[PDB]
């Protein structure tokens, strides 16, 4: 989506595109467990 | 090879403009041999043949 706006800002911005162009031009050159469940705030203290 | 063609489509996009301006060249170095040419009263020069 990035290309179109691209034209709209011209050549000399053409720099700060470089990693949006590298990734696009990857894509033509080319389970997952709970985490932060927080259960480690968990306290227990028998002393109590 | 198999790579992006990028490379290609930069390379004649350049070629064409390239291609454009040195065609304005060839105009003005045109020019001026046609007013050496009248000039001179000899055809294209005379150091070389028509």
């Amino acid at each position: 989506d990035f290309i179109a706006e691209a034209n709209a800002k011209g050549w000399i911005m053409a720099g700060s595109y470089f990693f949006d162009l590298v990734k696009l031009n990857g894509s033509a050159t080319e389970d997952q467990f709970d985490t932060g469940t927080g259960l480690d705030k968990s306290s227990f203290d028998p002393t109590q | 090879g198999t790579g992006s063609q990028i490379m290609g489509n930069m390379f004649g996009v350049f070629n064409s403009a390239v291609l454009a301006l040195g065609g304005i060249i060839i105009m003005y170095t045109l020019m001026v041999s046609t007013m050496n040419t009248a000039h001179e009263g000899q055809m294209l020069g005379q150091k070389w043949s028509s």
